[PDB]
């Protein structure tokens, strides 16, 4: 998280909109005003350097300065005025001085920069009104080696001005000597140069706003470019691919390729779907612009691919854009006045990196040198903003947090709040309960606070331009010069020591309980012991080694004086790192840990911080490090509404176990929204600084010090004990590090069941059993322990499924669900999403996986339906379940709506259920029961079940046997039919309706008929004994033998005899 | 809102109620004609929309079932899932507890939605609710009194569990006290070890010679060489050195030789140690034991060629 | 019929997946027949394994025990159907064969853990409804006041109450008719089973019938450790109960009654009997060594029949009867004379049929 410090040098004038002009590469800014017309010459961070009045020799006329320039590597600018005159501002340069490399510290070269342009110099060029003639000055152009200018007036002229660097006895000063008068249509809106070869040649370009863009070379002839059918708006020039890109008024781009001649060929001609419209280089060869809507376009000009980068809030309209290509950073600019900073990682590739809300009309959009973003604003309004990271300090007893550019909130953990203001910005802050200290730059203010009456007592200011400070208890330690000094509140000094300039000047300086870690600019670390009367240092200065220029930006201090995080930055622009550093001074070891591979880049470090008069803080709760980084169930969601309420890029607070045999990631946890920073760490509870209840950040006052355990001290709200915090702490340690026994070991002597939990999550994610049946048995949850003893029983050559009913047992749903993903066991997963609730994945995980389960699925929803009495969808899922034959026919007679199945089956329910066999075969049994025969024939018919067709008829009285005959017969046939299929593919399959037509003959003496129908049947035990019937025993054989039935045969076999 | 008055509804004056029927009462006039007056304490129980009196009027007269189809808010869920467990019906407590979010309990449930016998029912429910003595009670009293003893296991409350062993499962003895010695070496006690060890044998299974019969046969041997090793190294963790050193010569384990071998110098019983240091798997740091601790030249004479 | 398939060339992982799969379908949705072949089937499969693996002793043995978990599952669940379609649906039913039935679940129903969706409400309920109407009067309010113990829905509560207070009247005798009879004690089993339907005079678990459920005269025994199968029969062939001083060793006070003692017949008691005297049932988990059972057969009237699939004990007439409905052995539905390859083409010709349609 950032913040933009906002400065706003007031004028007696009106600032100009696209008057602001930035040096490249040295940390200068100049700008114009009007009525009273002077310019304004400040440094990137904002402040004031100097200003410029009315050019020499005006006669009691101000006149307006129309058209600045920077020099690109002189610190000069030129400055065309509204009568005719051009002026050239030149300051004396630094380092003609020759002085010391003692400008370490931005106060100090800014101040040398301050007294050199004190005495800075406005030179007229001599007769600029007659190459102008007499008119405005509207333009004007440096070359890219800076020595060719072009000057364009409002009467349509294009003048090239010489520049001479002439050395005098103190300085170098400048001439510039007009050498040609060329005539153009009308005046020129944009000068442009190219480049002969891409990093002192005349290739420049003049843009009039007109249907006109005119090139001009050495030649001395205003030859035209490129001349397109339409009046040009713009012109965007690529220096290093010399190409060129015109843009119109009426949304058409045309990408065209300069040659030596500075001659275009189009090659990528696109046309875009009150503001002017704006466009600017987003990066070589990607071009970003904006038509004054909501969002912003980016075109590739290797793919000549157009896409859209979306803002999702709505009404905003983009007023002015521009670009810093050394971080990829655009700064886009609002009517509103909201601010949107986007940094690259065409479009999925960008990002919104922060957004920043100044709240007027912004005119334009200029970046400084250094990355500092200049605003015109509200027509007269100037202000410069610069990116600082939210200065938040934790002593103990209270945080002392920045939100705004100057507003701090004091807040402690029993109550205490308060809003501090300083006079000047906010740079540095150092708390020490009640002592707090604001660092500025040129002072610092050092106050007390009243908690009783929540009131601020300022002590004193120290006029120190030190970077690093910290005020302690017994007094503050501030840097002068090359030498540290430690004092009292009231100025009284204790102690100092003082540094050789080789050993480098501090920049870091760290307090934290009586500990101290002074760095120097040159990586030189010092680590010492502060006391009542002296600082005792432990040991010299130490040089670190890192594994484009890496500079320490922070460091920490644990409590025992012995590890130290540290955070570094890369180039001189002070570009983030993700790599976090832990040095061990006793062991002289270094380390670090990347956050590249999660996709994160880190902003504040902090080690625990034990409170004041508490002493039983082991070294495992010391060497825990704490940072922050950046990138069907309908009564479930409402018992954690009222935390989704008190919800009204993301927050990574990621703490890590710093080890002497390296960094071991011990833990990570999200935030939310309202939970804005981390202030520090006070074991066992993080300290989040958050927004009330339906607040806005933006508010002072709206700030709460909210306290989140740690995610692995669940369970712990007590905050009391210490034995079972610090062996939950060695618990944690050992489970990070892998060694589980000794996490046993640790949480053996707790009572508390929130280690056995954590244990049992540990096995959870180690594949451990036989402890985490300890762990179950422990906290006294015997449903778990029976499960995981039932899926041992079941399954005792797998523990993927084991884990993942320990993992369910233990509330952890999306862990088992991955699990048996990863066990392959699907029925079982199945049976986990209907578990909880959710009956749609259960249907998709059926029809997708395994389409195996979608009948207990049915049969399932049938069952929750069933008891919620909702009988409307209970009948048609137990039909849906193919079960309509047991189940549809139970829940109309439990019910007792037996009249509407009557209704139905005496023929949405009546267009499926009447036609289903299943339900005609119920309805016949069930008639048959009521004695109601003939319906229950009717019902066999419908529903074509021969064997109880054949029963009925041969049960008659009389019997009717020639349907029954008939019947057996087709079946027959079609067992033949069956049989012949067979044969035609290279004794058919027997008829057991055709039994009961026997049994009729068996009892009318037909015996050579009712062992026909036995045989056909497959009757072979009345077989035999209607074969004992007459005298034949020949059949009796080949009909025991085709059963396989061993008893048949040895009766038979006894019975010959 | 009150636990201990009695809802109340005034019947309008001059009425001699005859008969209540589906929440109403017909009271009769004193001209003889009957009016209806409806109980305040079926109101709204026939409506399906989320009222809350509805669900209270539903909860209170037992229609739990029904009261499933109108909840208000997640607290009445769990009110009704809690009573519906309370009045032993799983069925409908697996449908309420769907929408709590519990899978654990929910698959716990579908176990047993399908047991009828209020003793062994009762004591599911018991045991899910974590009333454990009455849970025990119930198991005892129903027809699976085993259940008990599972409950106690799974828990490993091995003082219980052998106590309800010594009836209900005389073979359960042994491998109930085994875990807990084995528990014991966690903790550091060691004398109850050896008893718990020396109970863990178990007698050799006789019967018909199968493939099941040679399973039970060397499931028996390996838990007796588990037990016998436990005892002798408990034995030697204590100080009882002689008794455990015989059982650690008729053994061929080199790793539990080697973890015996080391406790017996503390002890002072240094010849035991020598014996069991040459047999150990190594020589040289046997050598140096000696020549820094036991000061044996004799024993060592034999191993300087090696 | 993938099931079938998969069976038909071997490929014992699939299969049992599959059979697995099918079998807990069907006893979620309540299938109790389809659950009971599907269970049966299972167990048969359990010693299938694959001819390039040799399989170790501990995982025979467990296999064999998961077998049999699956034979007594499929046994409970078979059993259950008939009495949970009574008592759940309208539909005709047979009194005697269902009490018989009842008596069958109440003495195997307390022996081990229930099976899931068996419930001890339903099978309570139709004992005593069955025994009510046929005068079982003293059975009838034994289980009643066993009733009195369990839940039953909501809508059966006021009726079992009438229906228990009704039946305290009445004399307390039971009709010697419809009583089960211990053949190995030879004495009637007047006593409801207990736990895993044992005689009290015996604790033998008596042979029913398995379409009826009606007892067989038939005799347990196990044979000693040095006897086999194959020359049994033939030294029969070749060629007053012995087992009564065995008898004598069951009922005897003071003998101990905490466990049933198996008979146990040497090689003298396997001679000079009849041939058909002895029943042979060899347990068919697959290729799983399981020693086989032997009943001694007491009376001649009574027709007892083995399917080939399942090698239960069934009624002959019932059984052929039962072989009627298309399917074959009730439990099993194997039908013999069946070649693999002809079934498996039967499914392509029935897939080009229907398609056809
Ligand atoms: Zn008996
Ligand atoms: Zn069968």
């Amino acid at each position: 998280m950032s913040l933009f410090v906002v400065n706003a040098p007031g004028h007696e004038g009106q600032l100009k909109e696209q008057l602001i002009v930035a040096h490249k590469r040295r940390p200068l800014l100049a700008t114009a005003w009007v009525n009273p017309p002077s310019v304004l010459i400040t440094n990137s961070e904002g402040e004031v350097l100097t200003q410029v009045a009315d050019p020499p020799g005006s006669t009691g006329r101000t006149h307006q300065p129309t058209a600045l320039t920077w020099h690109p590597n002189e610190e000069l600018l030129v400055i065309g005025w509204s009568n005719g005159e051009m002026s050239l501002w030149s300051m004396p340069s630094v380092s003609s001085l020759a002085l010391g490399e003692d400008y370490t510290t931005a106060a100090a070269r800014s101040a040398v920069q301050l007294i050199a342009a004190k005495a800075a110099t406005q030179s007229s060029a001599e007769g600029a009104t007659r190459e102008h003639a007499s008119g405005a000055v509207v333009a004007s152009e440096w070359s890219t080696r800076g020595l060719y200018l072009v000057s364009a007036s409002q009467q349509r002229h294009v003048v090239m001005w010489m520049l001479e660097k002439i050395p005098a006895e103190t300085s170098v000063t400048f001439k510039l000597k007009p050498l040609w008068s060329v005539q153009s249509r009308e005046p020129v809106a944009r000068i442009i140069h190219v480049p002969s070869k891409a990093s002192d040649d005349i290739s420049f370009l003049l843009a009039d706003g007109g249907t006109s863009v005119t090139a001009i070379n050495e030649d001395q002839q205003l030859f035209p470019c490129v001349t397109q059918q339409e009046q040009i708006a713009s012109v965007l020039y690529d220096a290093a691919t010399r190409t060129l890109v015109t843009l119109t008024t009426t949304s058409m781009i045309e990408v065209y390729a300069v040659g030596e001649d500075i001659k275009g060929t189009s090659t990528l001609r696109r046309k875009l779907s009150r503001i002017a419209m704006s466009m600017v280089w987003a990066s070589p060869g990607v071009v970003a612009f904006g038509s004054g809507d909501d969002r912003l376009r980016i075109l590739d000009l290797s793919s000549g691919s157009l896409d859209v980068l979306l803002l999702p809030q709505p009404d905003l309209h983009v007023s002015s854009l521009a670009t810093f290509a050394a971080k990829g950073t655009m700064i886009v600019g609002t009517v509103e006045g909201f601010l949107v900073v986007f940094q690259h990682h065409e479009a999925s590739q960008w990002e919104a990196m922060t957004v920043h809300q100044v709240g007027k009309c912004v005119d334009r959009v200029v970046l400084t040198a250094l990355g500092d973003v200049a605003l015109c604003c509200g027509g007269s309004e100037l202000q410069v903003l610069h990116e600082i990271i939210r200065k938040r300090a934790w002593d103990g007893v209270a945080a002392a947090t920045q939100i705004s550019s100057d507003m701090v909130v004091i807040e402690s953990i029993t109550g205490c709040q308060c809003l501090l203001q300083n006079k000047g910005n906010v740079h540095g802050v150092s708390i020490a309960f009640p002592n707090i200290a604001l660092w500025n730059g040129s002072q610092i203010d050092f106050y007390m606070i009243d908690e009783a009456t929540s009131e601020i007592t300022f002590i004193n200011f120290v006029l120190t331009t030190s970077p690093a400070f910290a005020i302690h208890r017994e007094g503050l330690i501030y840097v002068k010069g090359n030498r540290i000094v430690f004092e009292t509140m009231q100025l009284a000094p204790i102690a100092q020591m003082t540094f050789t300039e080789s050993e480098g000047v501090p920049v870091i300086m760290d307090i934290m309980n009586d500990y101290l870690v002074v760095v120097s600019s040159k990586n030189y670390l010092r680590l010492a012991r502060i006391s009542t009367r002296d600082l005792q240092q432990l040991g010299p200065a130490r040089p670190l080694t890192f594994p484009l220029e890496v500079s320490v930006s922070g460091a920490r201090v644990n409590a025992q004086g012995r590890r130290v995080a540290l955070m570094s930055t890369l180039g001189p622009l002070a570009l983030p790192d993700t790599r976090i550093w832990v040095y061990d001074s006793d062991t002289d070891k270094m380390s670090f840990f990347d956050f590249g591979s999660r996709n994160e880049i880190p902003n504040s470090v902090y080690w625990n911080t034990p409170e004041p008069n508490t002493t039983t803080v082991g070294e495992f709760e010391y060497i825990l490090l704490a940072c922050e980084t950046y990138q069907e169930n309908y009564a479930e969601k409402k018992a954690e509404l009222e935390d989704a309420r008190r919800e009204s890029r993301p927050h990574n607070i990621v703490t890590f176990f710093a080890t002497h045999d390296g960094l071991v990631l011990q833990n990570f946890a999200p935030l939310r929204r309202y939970q804005i920073c981390l202030v520090g760490l006070t074991i066992p509870d993080f300290l989040l600084a958050s927004v009330k209840i339906n607040g806005d950040p933006n508010n002072a006052e709206d700030y709460v010090i909210e306290q989140k355990r740690l995610r692995d001290f669940e369970g712990l709200k007590s905050d009391k004990d210490v034995a079972v915090r610090e062996a939950l702490m060695k618990f944690s340690y050992y489970a990070t590090i892998g060694n589980m026994d000794e996490a046993y070991r640790c949480v053996k002597s707790i009572k508390n069941p929130a280690a056995w939990q954590g244990l049992a999550r540990l096995c959870v994610t180690s594949g451990r059993l036989d402890v985490a049946a300890v762990c179950l048995a422990t906290m006294e949850d015997c449903v778990a322990a029976r499960a995981l003893r039932e899926a041992k029983e079941d399954y005792p050559d797998d523990q993927d499924v084991q884990l993942a009913t320990l993992a369910l047992g233990l509330s952890m749903t999306e862990e088992a669900v991955e699990l048996l993903r990863k066990s392959k066991r699907y029925d079982l997963l199945t049976d986990v999403y209907m578990a909880c609730g959710k009956f749609e994945h259960a249907q998709r995980h059926s029809e997708r996986f395994d389409r195996a389960r979608i009948r207990p699925v049915a049969y399932k929803y049938a069952q929750f339906m069933e008891s919620l009495q909702n009988m409307d969808a209970a009948i048609m899922w137990y039909y849906n379940a193919k079960c309509a034959s047991t189940d549809v026919p139970r829940i109309f007679f439990q019910t007792n709506r037996m009249h509407e199945l009557r209704q139905l089956m005496m023929i949405t329910f009546a267009t499926i259920f009447p036609q289903n066999r299943e339900l005609l075969l119920w309805w016949a049994q069930h008639s048959e029961r009521r004695h109601n025969v003939q319906e229950a024939l009717r019902f066999y018919n419908a529903g074509e079940d021969v064997y109880n067709i054949v029963r009925i008829l041969c049960s008659l009285t009389p019997p009717k046997l020639d349907s029954a005959l008939q019947l057996v017969n087709k079946e027959m046939d079609k067992a033949k039919m069956r049989f012949q299929q067979q044969q035609a593919f290279a004794e058919p399959d027997p008829v057991g309706s055709a039994y009961f037509v026997a049994q009729l003959y068996e009892r009318q003496g037909d015996d050579q008929l009712a062992l026909q129908y036995y045989q056909a049947a497959g009757a072979y035990r009345s077989g035999v004994r209607v074969a004992w019937k007459m005298e034949q025993y020949g059949v009796v054989a080949n009909l025991a033998m085709k059963s396989s039935d061993e008893r048949l045969m040895l009766e038979t076999a006894m019975a010959l005899e | 809102d009150s636990s201990e008055d009695n809802l109340y509804t005034p019947l309008p004056p001059g009425y001699t109620p005859v008969t209540l029927f589906r929440g109403t009462v017909v009271c009769q006039t004193p001209n003889g004609t009957l009016e209806t007056v409806p109980l305040q304490t079926h109101n709204n129980i026939f409506l399906r929309t989320p009222n809350a009196e509805a669900f209270y009027n539903n909860f209170s007269l037992n229609r739990l079932r029904w009261s499933s189809n109108n909840i208000t808010s997640p607290q009445e869920a769990e009110d009704l899932a809690v009573k519906s467990l309370h009045m032993l019906d799983v069925e409908l407590a697996i449908r309420v507890y769907r929408q709590l979010s519990q899978p654990s309990l929910v698959l716990c449930l579908e176990k047993i939605r399908h047991i009828h016998e209020k003793n062994l029912l009762l004591g599911h429910v018991s045991m899910i609710m974590g009333y454990m003595k009455d849970a025990q009670n119930f198991f005892l009293r129903s027809s699976q009194p085993l259940r008990a003893l599972e409950m106690r296991r799974d828990m490993m409350q091995w003082e219980r569990a052998l106590t309800l062993a010594e009836q209900l499962a005389p073979e359960e003895v042994p491998i109930i006290s085994r875990d807990y010695a084995q528990h014991l070496e966690y903790r550091g006690v060691y004398a109850k070890a050896l008893e718990m060890y020396q109970k863990g044998l178990r007698q050799l299974p006789t019967g018909h010679a199968s493939t099941e019969l040679s399973v039970t046969v060397q499931e028996v041997e390996r838990h007796n060489e588990q037990c016998r090793q436990g005892a002798a190294r408990s034995q030697i963790r204590i100080g009882n050195i002689a008794d455990a050193m015989k059982t650690v010569k008729e053994s061929s384990e080199v790793s539990f030789v080697k973890e015996c071998a080391k406790l017996c110098e503390e002890n002072q019983k240094h010849e035991e140690a020598a014996q069991l240091y040459e047999k150990a798997g190594d020589i040289e740091r046997a050598a140096t034991i000696y020549i820094e601790r036991c000061k044996n030249l004799k024993a060592a004479e034999r191993l300087l060629p090696f | 019929e993938a099931l079938e398939a998969f069976r038909a060339a071997k490929w014992p992982k699939e299969a049992m997946r599959l059979m697995e799969t099918l079998a807990t379908n069907s006893v979620t949705c309540r299938k109790f027949r389809d659950a009971a072949f599907y269970y049966i089937h299972l167990a048969e499969e359990y010693g299938r394994f694959e001819e390039t693996e040799k399989p170790t002793d501990v995982e025979k043995a467990a296999r064999i025990r998961r077998s049999k978990e699956c034979v007594r599952r499929a046994d409970i669940y078979y059993a259950f159907s008939g009495v949970y379609a009574h008592t759940t649906q309208p539909l005709p039913y047979n009194e005697l064969s269902l009490f018989r039935t009842a008596k069958y679940l109440f003495g195997m129903c307390a022996e081990s853990a229930i099976p899931i969706n068996v419930g001890k409400g339903a099978i309570l309920y139709t004992l005593s409804r069955i025994a009510n109407r046929l005068e079982m009067v003293r059975t009838a309010r034994a289980v009643f006041e066993k009733l009195q113990g369990v839940i039953l829905p909501v809508s059966m509560m006021e009726q079992v109450d009438i229906e228990t207070l009704l039946v305290r009247s009445k004399p307390v005798k039971d009709r010697d008719e419809l009583l089960d009879r211990c053949f190995r004690c030879n004495q009637l089993i007047a006593q409801l089973p207990m736990a895993g339907d044992r005689c009290p005079n015996c604790f033998h678990p008596c042979v029913r019938s398995f379409v009826n459920f009606e007892c067989l005269p038939l005799v347990e025994f196990v044979l000693a450790d040095e006897l086999t199968d194959e020359e049994a029969e033939r030294i029969i062939v070749s060629g007053n109960d012995p087992f009564f001083t065995q008898l004598q060793y069951v009922l005897r006070p003071g003998r101990p009654t905490a466990t049933y003692q198996p008979f146990v017949a040497s090689a003298d008691i396997l001679k000079g009997f009849r041939r058909d005297e002895v029943f042979i049932v060899r347990p068919r988990y697959g290729t799983l060594p399981v020693p086989n059972r032997y009943y001694r057969l007491m009376r001649s009237d009574v027709s007892v029949c083995l399917c080939n699939g399942c090698q239960h004990f069934f009624i002959a007439e019932d059984y052929e009867a039962e072989c009627m409905r298309g399917s074959g052995c009730p439990l099993c539905r194997y039908r013999p004379g069946k070649q693999v390859s002809r079934s498996m083409k039967q499914i392509l010709f029935d897939m080009e049929t229907a398609a056809a349609a």
